[PDB]
């Protein structure tokens, strides 16, 4: 907590009296007079930091920001939903353990859960070697979550049955499913980040978050404040002629799912990550209603004539479609 | 008497207090290669063949520091290299150690059998095999190798094998003493996989008799021999300070069936954990209590905390 970065890629500082070591490291980014100045050691420690935050996305500082270009491109096959692009790489030959990481997470998004556990349980042999322990830890996080996702899927395969697809059919061997309960019942993911070593917490403290819910606390908070104050603009019949006052929750959006599809976490496929996507769209289609059914009655805005709409793009119509329910699109549709 | 000891190993369990001292006789129900295999080997690049004569110990100790001295320290390394590179799996003992949920693990191994069982659940074990690992540690919990190991090279000098080895482990191991003897004072120490004469276990009880009276806890010894146990000699090391629970003495099995004696103790440590054995109905009125006699202090619980009372 020493400086806010915000989602458009401006940085206010708060909770800090030291030096200020961003407001330096902006005017190093600017100018090359004041590169040069740096050792031969220190200078090859500043191409990766200058390539981190261009691939991140921290342009600025708050009083140097003009424009707020900032488009979107998730890079991940899963999002796409290239399906046969998948199986020929799980069926291509293993590099690394990157390389199987990268894996593991699309074999789950095809279905293949029994042999997605064996696949994320190798890993975790071999990951100790590695150094780092990201991808031990969140293979540990990624191989927990399967084992809940076989275990929702026999009290609903062994306990509907008929009514889900013909008869009682089994998915999982009875072997299997004996097996896994035995390898992981003593396993509390409450006491996953705690049982790791000093070097990865607090070198790795923004990933204690992904052991439950707290890494959408607070994005439900900032919904839910941001909702009730678009209603309220929306019952009182006020338009604002500058930013949209929802393009928090455009950015804020974005950021969560080129977090979790990139860094393949098996999160992507919960109903809390699922309800926190349409709730945010849904208040984006609403806002979009009110903004283009307007009327200012002035022969149309002198200043704000070039002014630009909400409109579907490809990421928005795969977040309907992954996100929504029907009767989620049927009040969308009547609203 | 069992009973007691069944306790106190579990109720040492749930409050971080629970240390093994992992032997040799648990690496090979996991099938490694003893080391009675490499003395034979040994036994036939300095001499023809070995004339077995039931191993009077004057052999038994020298013959690793005679093929040593002669034929060069190079040739003591690759036979280690030769019948130490077999990848061997884990039996269910070392998940059912960890299943009693360790502090530490102090172990005479020098395999790398328990520190991969502990590398495939949510904790992590800081390895210390080498002197220099002491300081530049991570975390607090030790997988505490005292003979050395190989995760550094399949030199004879990282593993203490020979007999030069042993009478200068003071000298050149002085720190790995220290943090033994001291999880040994502080912690509840049970032994796997010793004999009950054996130059790790004889040379703790030396160390614990220039202790005081009560200044110490008695570790617990489970013995998994097939001959059972006479009293006389369970006489004379509960006076030396170790509580043995026999495992032929709960169990019938064969002289050569090993698993089923150290399975039947420690089942008899996790089932007693995870509690199997509950009747006569005032024996609920007393695990209900224990868990809910700490809030009383409280004037509500929320429901959903009662569930992590009740685990």
């Amino acid at each position: 907590y020493d400086y806010h970065f915000e989602v458009n890629g401006t940085v206010v500082r708060h909770k800090n009296k030291g030096f200020g070591y961003m407001e330096r490291f902006f005017e190093l980014k600017e100018s090359c007079d004041e590169r040069s100045k740096l050792s031969k050691k220190q200078y090859e420690r500043f191409n990766a930091l200058f390539n981190f935050f261009e691939k991140n996305g921290v342009i600025c500082m708050a009083k140097d920001a003009g424009t707020l270009n900032t488009s979107i491109e998730i890079n991940s096959l899963a999002y796409h939903g290239k399906y046969d692009v998948m199986k020929k790489f799980i069926e291509e030959q293993s590099v690394s353990i990157e390389d199987d990481y990268k894996k593991a997470f699309f074999l789950a998004c095809l279905g293949r859960w029994e042999e997605s556990y064996d696949l994320y349980s190798n890993i975790i042999l071999n990951s100790i070697d590695e150094s780092n322990g990201c991808v031990y830890y969140l293979s540990q996080i990624n191989r927990y979550r399967i084992y809940q996702s076989i275990t929702q899927a026999v009290t609903q395969f062994n306990g509907l049955g008929l009514l889900t697809f013909g008869r009682h059919y089994k998915p999982f061997t009875d072997e299997f499913l004996a097996r896994i309960e035995r390898e992981m019942t003593n396993f509390n993911i409450d006491d996953l980040f705690n049982g790791m070593p000093f070097e990865f917490q607090k070198k790795y403290k923004i990933l204690e978050f992904l052991s439950d819910n707290q890494f959408l606390y607070d994005d439900t908070v900032k919904l839910f404040e941001l909702t009730n104050k678009v209603r309220s603009e929306m019952s009182e019949g006020s338009y604002s002629f500058g930013m949209s006052s929802d393009i928090v929750v455009l950015l804020r959006l974005y950021d969560n799912l080129r977090f979790l599809y990139e860094n393949c976490l098996w999160s992507v496929s919960f109903h809390e990550f699922h309800q926190y996507i349409r709730n945010s769209m849904s208040l984006l289609i609403e806002k979009a209603e009110y903004e283009r059914t307007r009327d200012i009655d002035e022969l149309g805005f002198s200043f704000f004539g070039k002014k630009s709409g909400f409109f579907m793009e490809y990421y928005d119509f795969v977040n309907i479609s992954r996100h929504f329910k029907i009767d989620d699109i049927k009040n969308l549709e009547r609203s | 008497n069992v009973v007691e000891c069944i306790k106190e190993i579990t109720e040492s369990s749930r409050n971080g207090k629970l240390v093994f001292f992992v032997g040799a006789g648990v690496s090979t129900l996991s099938d490694y290669p003893q080391w009675w295999r490499l003395v034979d080997k040994y036994h036939e690049e300095l001499y023809g063949s070995p004339k077995k004569g039931n191993y009077s110990s004057d052999e038994y100790l020298r013959i690793p520091q005679i093929f040593y001295n002669v034929k060069g320290e190079m040739a003591f390394d690759g036979i280690l290299k030769d019948f130490f590179q077999v990848d061997k799996p884990t039996n269910p003992i070392h998940d059912k150690i960890l299943a009693m949920n360790p502090a530490h693990v102090i172990t005479t191994n020098y395999d790398n059998l328990i520190d991969t069982a502990c590398w495939k659940r949510g904790k992590y074990f800081s390895v210390i095999s080498a002197e220099e690992d002491v300081a530049n540690a991570t975390s607090s919990r030790y997988l505490l190798k005292v003979a050395g190991d190989f995760r550094k090279g399949f030199k004879g000098e990282n593993v203490v094998l020979k007999e030069d080895d042993y009478l200068n482990y003071d000298q050149n191991y002085p720190l790995i003493s220290n943090l033994m003897k001291t999880i040994i004072a502080t912690h509840t120490i049970v032994f796997i996989g010793y004999g009950l004469g054996d130059y790790n276990i004889n040379m703790l009880l030396n160390w614990v008799r220039k202790l005081q009276k009560d200044s110490f806890h008695k570790p617990f010894f489970i013995r998994t021999d097939p001959s059972p146990i006479e009293n006389e000699t369970l006489i004379y090391y509960e006076n030396k300070g170790l509580r043995i629970i026999d495992a032929a003495s709960l169990i019938d099995s064969n002289e050569y069936d090993y698993l089923e004696r150290y399975s039947a103790v420690m089942d008899l440590l996790i089932e007693s954990q995870e509690n199997k054995f509950i009747t006569k109905d005032d024996e609920v009125i007393d695990y209900i209590y224990g868990k809910i006699s700490p809030l009383f202090a409280l004037q509500y619980i929320r429901k959903i905390d009662l569930k992590h009372v009740f685990e």
